RNA sequence: GCGUUGGAUUGUUCACCCACUAAUAGGGAACGUGAGCUGGGUUUAGACCGUCGUGAGACAGGUUAGUUUUACCCUACUGAU
RNA sequence: GUGGCCUAUCGAUCCUUUAGUCCCUCGGAAUUUGAGGCUAGAGGUGCCAGAAAAGUUACCACAGGGAUAACUGGCUUGUG
RNA sequence: GAAGACAUUGUCAGGUGGGGAGUUUGGCUGGGGCGGCACAUCUGUUAAACGAUAACGCAGAUGUCCUAAGGGGGGCUCAUG
RNA sequence: GUGAUUUCUGCCCAGUGCUCUGAAUGUCAAAGUGAAGAAAUUCAACCAAGCGCGGGUAAACGGCGGAAGGUAGCCAAAUGCCUCGUCAUCUAAUUAGUGACGCGCAUGAAUGGAUUAACGAGAUUCCCACUGUCCCUAUCUACUAUCUAGCGAAACCACAGCCAAGGGAACGGGCUUGGCAGAAUCAGCGGGGAAAGAAGACCCUGUUGAGCUUGACUCUAGUUUGACAUUGUGAAG
RNA sequence: GCCCUGAAAAUGGAUGGCGCUCAAGCGUGUUACCUAUACUCUACCGUCAGGGUUGAUAUGAUGCCCUGACGAGUAGGCAGGCGUGGAGGUCAGUGACGAAGCCUAGACCGUAAGGUCGGGUCGAACGGCCUCUAGUGCAGAUCUUGGUGGUAGUAGCAAAUAUUCAAAUGAGAACUUUGAAGACUGAAGUGGGGAAAGGUUCCACGUCAACAGCAGUUGGACGUGGGUUAGUCGAUCCUAAGA
RNA sequence: AAAUAUGUAAGAAGUCCUUGUUACUUAAUUGAACGUGGACAUUUGAAUGAAGAGCUUUUAGUGGGCCAUUUUUGGUAAGCAGAACUGGCGAUGCGGGAUGAACCGAACGUAGAGUUAAGGUGCCGGAAUACACGCUCAUCAGACACCACAAAAGGUGUUAG
RNA sequence: GUCGAAUUUGGGUAUAGGGGCGAAAGACUAAUCGAACCAUCUAGUAGCUGGUUCCUGCCGAAGUUUCCCUCAGGAUAGCAG
RNA sequence: GGAAUACUGCCAGCUGGGACUGAGGACUGCGACGUAAGUCAAGGAUGCUGGCAUAAUGGUUAUAUGCCGCCCGUCUUGAAACACGGACCAAGGAGUCUAACGUCUAUGCGAGUGUUUGGGUGUAAAACCCAUACGCGUAAUGAAAGUGAACGUAGGUUGGGGCCUCGCAAGAGGUGCACAAUCGACCGAUCCUGAUGUCUUCGGAUGGAUUUGAGUAAGAGCAUAGCUGUUGGGACCCGAAAG
RNA sequence: CUUAGUAACGGCGAGUGAAGCGGCAAAAGCUCAAAUUUGAAAUCUGGUACCUUCGGUGCCCGAGUUGUAAUUUGGAGAGGGCAACUUUGGGGCCGUUCCUUGUCUAUGUUCCUUGGAACAGGACGUCAUAGAGGGUGAGAAUCCCGUGUGGCGAGGAGUGCGGUUCUUUGUAAAGUGCCUUCGAAGAGUCGAGUUGUUUGGGAAUGCAGCUCUAAGUGGGUGGUAAAUUCCAUCUAAAGCUAAAUAUUGGCGAGAGACCGAUAGCGAACAAGUACAGUGAUGGAAAGAUGAAAAGAACUUUGAAAAGAGAGUGAAAAAGUACGUGAAAUUGUUGAAAGGGAAGGGCAUUUGAUCAGACA
């Protein structure tokens, strides 16, 4: 059962696995179904763009916080700063998320600009029903794409103050490690 | 394909290559990793030393994202600059025209110093740096800026 | 070459006596011979006793009851065309 | 002179426990208990490369074995 | 009529429990069993003058003992007649 | 549990069980209570039943020697190894039978001992009558077998079917060397075909089972004991 | 030294047999002769190794050619090939003027797996080559299903006392019908009715391929029809163990 | 104190002359180790041979053996049990031993010719009823290794000493 | 053997698989009993027995070492392609 | 005293009879005989002649004769076995597919590589096109906190194919990739040394150590496919007593 | 898709094993309880009459204050005060979107040969947004049905919406600024101990039994038990909700490098049928005459079944035991051999039989 110089393998097939095998024979069929469903939904919703406008947010975690992506919806504060109510925003094609909060001025200002540009690029048909026939744009994300914010200029002058970056990192670790013991010794005295 | 397998060659040879004496039985020696300490010990002590036992200390609810820190050496530092712009910066090695390299935007966490860089000033922004890497960058006239 | 027996007890081979007789010599043939017989013994399952075992049970110890199948083929043999 | 003049006198993983280092971790941040790691020993497997283990079957079962006993035959002839 | 905050019932805890359940009940071996250990080791011999070398071969031994019976130095010489 | 009647059922409570209005300061769960600590926690005291200790119990399990040492009886008995025991009787001759004898391998008292008229498709020995069981075979009847007309299977089958010796997987129809050997056949016959009927029920092996037993290992229904809940009201020591 | 005594086993018997005596026996010496898939030389097949040759105007430089050596084989490994169902491409492939399949002690090619042709039978599809793919090759498994032998015109068709003569019918009578005779069951029957169970087996006409282990004109067979009549006999009602 | 087996050496990674390094070593430039430079070529350091030598990865089957000569243990012995070296069978036909897994000879592509091995040449049966010197007469002669058995003790049988 | 009774027997009814029933043989429970029958889990597992399908060419073994509840099996080294 | 003969050996002395073989396919080579031309037995057979032209040779098949040949498959040290399966014939009948992997090989690209989750598109399960991520690789080492790979032509020495210089050649010198051995240097772990400076306990510079790592030292990997091997799966096919 | 065979669990053995982030498909939000309408229960089932009938109106009982409507669900929100503008609701009809259906919409059967049959071969044409497929006496684009491209109808569903038309809903409703006072938010429940089970969850992941049982700047969580001090993050013990996902059943369709009557479902057939079992259950075998029955009139032999002729057909070498018709096994005829098997190998004789070249 164990022979030769081979890696240790862990193949989890000791249950009735053959009863739960899923082969995606309908991969091509489902692609046709999704394309048909998108086409019939676009014809149903008039010239509406088939998707709602989304804000730009910072991804969490230290690993992914260097990038911005699309969030669920604009906050109540962002909607209010744009000059309209949340209820009217939902009926006009804007996603609203009540549980997200604003703590960064850069993110808040950018989402305010997105709402203002969106309002100036759409036409809202009156409730009377005359309904002038306008061409349908199938995507709002492509019309309003998300770009990573600029960080630094291409070239700049060298400014060295004589300090050491390695020394700065080492001292930062040391201060955090011994903060508790230093306070106790100071308090006991 | 079946037509190239040795099963086709074994047609008409009785034992199908498994021998007359030993034969091909179901599971002589057990199934899987059975008998790793009793009758398969020699094959485990060699080719797999360290298999049995425990060493370190446990860590409940590990999150690999906390330990994300890809490393980049100095010998590949200039590859982060587009090729069309590398040549002009190399030939124009001077202050107040030093290129800025943001290694975090390239997906790197710590800068290590292994190779040798050209004697050209460069502004390197990184989260972490080794002691040797900073010295070589400063020796060429550049600086390291810590970011978060 | 030719003969080498009749009986009491025992499942007995063996053994031991009675008697007759010229004589009651020893052996082999898959320890000749069970589709030839017989089935008393051994050696399935029931049951009893003694000793042993806490017990289920054991005993090359004793005791009693316990299904013996098929030839029309080939050859051999005996006779017959 | 790194135990007994020499050739034998002995023991893994897991777990427990002790000594050392007073060092590393408890992952939102700290102090103190507690717990978990690092290095070196001890508690033992004598079936001694180390499963935790009482019988009976004459009511019996299965896979096999002439690799193996209870008849002849063959070799041997101590014994007769 | 009796009985009474006790019985009863519910949940944990200790005992009892082959009535019942599940499982186990080494190996080597001139068959197996009983015995023995040739199962981890040591000395001499079998062993055929390098080394290696079998049998339930032959004659024995080991699971200890010692603050000295360990280490160094000095002086001395034993059995027996 | 023993197993009609008659007669009689001895001694042993140390062991294993069963049982007790017996004793107390042994062992002892959870809850509760106390101390220590900042707490987790730790330690200590108290402490139910059972166990332990003490008594009873053999027509309970069982024992009866060189806790008590087999009493009354009975026996080479369905129980005695040695053993075909010894003596007597029965026969011409008896490993049989019967009557006695008993240091009885290993008889024995309701795990019942001994004795018993009647009864028994039970197990044994002898005698009379009787007979083909035998000396020692012979003969008769019916139906088969046999032959014909019609009807018409099965077992089994590597290929097949004459011997002697040899060697060989140590017992050949075939191989080697010899003997020999002539179509097609019928009724019989049980020497051989290590004939046929079944993957040996005996024996061993397998890290294959099952039935049954027991202070084997690990558990469990039930039952018992304590705590808490159900669970309130009044008084006293 | 040779010979002899010592020297006894079971079916008949083996210097291999016959047979052999100045041997065809024993000891020893000298020559001739016989024959293995061994040795020597030659041809051919294959394998391995070392080499030669791109220069057009003729086809395979995985081609052609030169030189030397070698060849046993279970378990097992590797290499080059043969055959089968289906798929892409190609041969503007074969075919009702006969495709496939089958039969053929007829012919040819290959060491072989196999391939090709003629003759007969037959009636509607099928093949070569380059590649792809697999539910791809049978003598065995007390293999599965189906079919068929030897045995073999053989074992056998022998319990329950027993049949016989004549006529009628019919292609056909030991077995059907009628008559006559001889027998048996012997009233706890081989008689006369029923309960369960069966389900049309009851009755008539027609009728014999199969069934009645011989026969058959007969039948509980086959075909076509007919037949079971209740206020009083039962069910229905009652309660039993119980459900 | 053998025989048979058994370790090492027989050159270039060698020998020689001079002198550089070090924290080791010496009373000490004493030594040790490692080097710079110079001198000595393949009768370059015995024999014979060498379908080339060196090296790596991967994986099948097998892990019941048995026999013969010699050495050898237990056992009265065994076609018994157990070891040592080598050769065989197993896995292998072919000629010989009548016959036989292991003995003798010899190992195999398809054929032709020649010559042999072991074993044979009265007949079966291919080949001298050849040659030569002796021995033996059996009322149970004898006849070819492994191998299919015979002893102690005897004979004025006959032969030689 | 027994034959007027612990007799024989029809129909109705009750007891169902670790259960029933047993004047007790491990007997009987639909030809099935020391634990019935039917379907499924289930193609249950097997170090054990049997079988395992075309040709030619080249090379070509092992029954030995160490460890294993190892002794009819594996791992490991060797031999082979 | 002089010969002969026997025995053994040698001759690049001569010559007769018999058998088997004829491979190759212009020339080329080495020799012989010749003043010459030429010839020849000199790197493999030609010349002459007869009969028959078909079943005559030959093939196939049946039979006869000589010698030889035991029944296949299977387990086994050993099978023709008195060991097991097999009366006969037809058809069916057993190493498969999948997930994850080792070695090797082919292909694309290469410090990178992978279009097919999904989107676009379409002659519609095909083909064609594409963003962002993610996987693996490009850094290791510690239990962990953590730290993190150049003294030097990315080192020295020995052996190295190829190339360069000189040389007729033989050789000598120079340069030396891959690879092999060895001594160093660098990174992490462990054990020591503890500078400038201090939240007076922080900080850890510098220099060491018969210690240790699946490391560095001018990258090799990623993807697809194939044979072979591994593990889990019914797992090459058929088979238990049980639960 | 990935994280990942990873953290972790495990006689730490055999084995087991998630989650956050990141890319993508699909996207959608919400409402009760807890407040006095209190200058007016403003709410609702049912009955009855009528009507524009998936309902409406009037009237009358009843339910209900032990709470039915309006108003407010934590993102908030409510009671007062001030100043401002912004926006409508409910039905007919005609079309569109979708589904279920019907109908219409090209081109040779022209010559020759073979054949029973032309749908074969050969010659000469036509159509093609139709050369998919099937049928018709053999391989048919053009003989028939269809196929391709379009036109013209018939009957419904859903109000998704493209136009027209009838009703003013309403001193109605909703949104937005500022000041002030407030801001009710779910109990045998959270949580805790213990027991059992379960999980990767480890001083205990979820679930359940028993015991104990909260708080309101509170409560839960922050993957190592505890005390103390902070921080972060949500708001339990009440409720509704499309799409992306699943589908060996049902109904309607389209396909395959799948099987081809011992295969493929057990079943291509009067198949879950015949048949077996008391019962639960078990469970087969079985497809092919020919284009067309044209299925053999009539004669003759026989009691009859049938036979022999005749006849039908392209073929009775297709006769309802029917396409093709292999092997085992069997009959007849012909040839050969045979003294207790047969069969085989090498070589040649004899008999039979046969190809090749006559250059
Ligand atoms: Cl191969
Ligand atoms: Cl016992
Ligand atoms: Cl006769
Ligand atoms: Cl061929
Ligand atoms: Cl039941
Ligand atoms: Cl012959
Ligand atoms: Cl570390
Ligand atoms: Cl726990
Ligand atoms: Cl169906
Ligand atoms: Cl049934
Ligand atoms: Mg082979
Ligand atoms: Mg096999
Ligand atoms: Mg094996
Ligand atoms: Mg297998
Ligand atoms: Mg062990
Ligand atoms: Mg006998
Ligand atoms: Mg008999
Ligand atoms: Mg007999
Ligand atoms: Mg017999
Ligand atoms: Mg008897
Ligand atoms: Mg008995
Ligand atoms: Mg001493
Ligand atoms: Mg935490
Ligand atoms: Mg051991
Ligand atoms: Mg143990
Ligand atoms: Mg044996
Ligand atoms: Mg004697
Ligand atoms: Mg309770
Ligand atoms: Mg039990
Ligand atoms: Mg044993
Ligand atoms: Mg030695
Ligand atoms: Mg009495
Ligand atoms: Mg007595
Ligand atoms: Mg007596
Ligand atoms: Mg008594
Ligand atoms: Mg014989
Ligand atoms: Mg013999
Ligand atoms: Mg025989
Ligand atoms: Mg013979
Ligand atoms: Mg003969
Ligand atoms: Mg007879
Ligand atoms: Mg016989
Ligand atoms: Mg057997
Ligand atoms: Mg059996
Ligand atoms: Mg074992
Ligand atoms: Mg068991
Ligand atoms: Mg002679
Ligand atoms: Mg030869
Ligand atoms: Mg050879
Ligand atoms: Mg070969
Ligand atoms: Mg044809
Ligand atoms: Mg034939
Ligand atoms: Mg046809
Ligand atoms: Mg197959
Ligand atoms: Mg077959
Ligand atoms: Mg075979
Ligand atoms: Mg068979
Ligand atoms: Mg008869
Ligand atoms: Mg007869
Ligand atoms: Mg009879
Ligand atoms: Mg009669
Ligand atoms: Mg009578
Ligand atoms: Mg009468
Ligand atoms: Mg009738
Ligand atoms: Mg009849
Ligand atoms: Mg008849
Ligand atoms: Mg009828
Ligand atoms: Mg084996
Ligand atoms: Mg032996
Ligand atoms: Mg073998
Ligand atoms: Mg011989
Ligand atoms: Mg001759
Ligand atoms: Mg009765
Ligand atoms: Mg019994
Ligand atoms: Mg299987
Ligand atoms: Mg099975
Ligand atoms: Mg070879
Ligand atoms: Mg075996
Ligand atoms: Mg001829
Ligand atoms: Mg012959
Ligand atoms: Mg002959
Ligand atoms: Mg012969
Ligand atoms: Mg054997
Ligand atoms: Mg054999
Ligand atoms: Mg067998
Ligand atoms: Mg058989
Ligand atoms: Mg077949
Ligand atoms: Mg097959
Ligand atoms: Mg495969
Ligand atoms: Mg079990
Ligand atoms: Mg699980
Ligand atoms: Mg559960
Ligand atoms: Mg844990
Ligand atoms: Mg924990
Ligand atoms: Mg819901
Ligand atoms: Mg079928
Ligand atoms: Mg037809
Ligand atoms: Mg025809
Ligand atoms: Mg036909
Ligand atoms: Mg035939």
């Amino acid at each position: 059962a164990i022979s030769k110089n081979l890696p240790i393998l862990k193949n989890h097939f000791r249950k009735h696995w053959q009863e739960r095998v899923k082969v995606h024979f309908d991969q091509a069929g489902k692609k046709v179904s999704r394309r048909n469903a998108r086409a019939t939904r676009a014809a149903k919703i008039a010239p509406r763009p088939l998707d709602l406008l989304r804000p730009v947010v910072r991804a969490p975690t230290v690993k992914y916080n260097r990038k911005v992506r699309a969030g669920r919806g604009f906050t109540l504060a962002e909607v209010k700063a744009a000059g309209l109510t949340a209820a009217y925003a939902r009926t006009i094609g804007i996603a609203v998320d009540h549980r997200r909060q604003n703590r960064n001025q850069e993110i808040f200002d950018a989402n305010v600009q997105r709402l203002k540009e969106y309002q100036s690029k759409i036409i809202v048909f009156p409730r009377n029903g005359k309904a002038p026939e306008a061409e349908q744009v199938l995507s709002a994300a492509a019309t309003f794409p998300i770009a990573q914010p600029a960080t630094d200029v291409e070239a700049r002058a060298v400014q060295d103050n004589g300090e050491s970056a390695f020394r700065t990192l080492r001292l930062a670790r040391s201060e955090k490690k011994f903060r508790g013991i230093r306070e106790k010794r100071a308090r006991e005295k | 394909p079946s037509r190239f397998t040795k099963t086709r060659k074994h047609r008409g040879h009785v034992s199908a290559g498994k021998g007359r004496i030993g034969k091909h039985r179901k599971h002589p020696g057990g199934r899987g990793m059975a008998g790793g300490q009793h009758h398969h010990r020699i094959n485990m002590d060699k080719y797999h030393p360290g298999y049995f036992g425990k060493v370190g200390m446990r860590y409940f609810h590990k999150q690999q994202a906390h330990f994300w820190k890809p490393v980049l050496n100095l010998d590949k530092l200039w590859t982060l600059i587009p090729e069309d712009k590398r040549d002009q910066y190399l030939k124009s090695a001077s202050k107040e025209t030093a290129p800025v390299i943001d290694t975090l935007a390239a997906g790197y966490g710590k800068i290590l110093g292994k190779g040798r860089i050209p004697n050209v000033p460069v502004i390197v922004k990184a989260r972490f740096v080794s002691k040797l890497a900073e010295e070589k960058i400063r020796a060429a006239g550049g600086v390291v800026e810590l970011i978060a």
